[PDB]
């Protein structure tokens, strides 16, 4: 994700899963959606289940 | 007297002057300030 001059953007990329988490093999980012958020983004937080 | 209720009516029946009559107003506001563009107008396509 990122926030230049608002419109955020958002890319995404689901791998199945190899025997490695976080591996090391390339692995491109598709854009998913962008739309003009606009505002001061400084702090992040996630959401559980 | 000297206690007036702050508002009256607009009693409107289908006999009046043109004065009187209930015209319908809407007004639209826009905001034309460098701001990402949210409304458009309809862009038009053509063939190819
Ligand atoms: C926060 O975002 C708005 C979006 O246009 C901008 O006007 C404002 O300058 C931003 N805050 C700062 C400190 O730049």
């Amino acid at each position: 994700f990122k926030n230049i001059d608002g419109y955020f953007k958002i890319y995404s990329k689901h791998t199945p899963i190899i025997g490695r988490d976080f591996p090391q093999g390339f692995s491109a980012l598709e854009p998913l959606v962008d739309l003009p958020i606009g505002i001061n983004i400084t702090r992040f937080q996630t959401l559980l289940a | 007297p000297n206690c007036y209720f702050p508002l009256q009516s607009y009693g409107f029946r289908p006999t009046y002057g043109v004065g009187h009559q209930p015209y319908r107003v809407v007004v639209l506001s826009f905001e034309l300030l460098h701001a990402p563009a949210t409304v458009c107008g309809p862009k038009k396509s053509t063939n190819l």
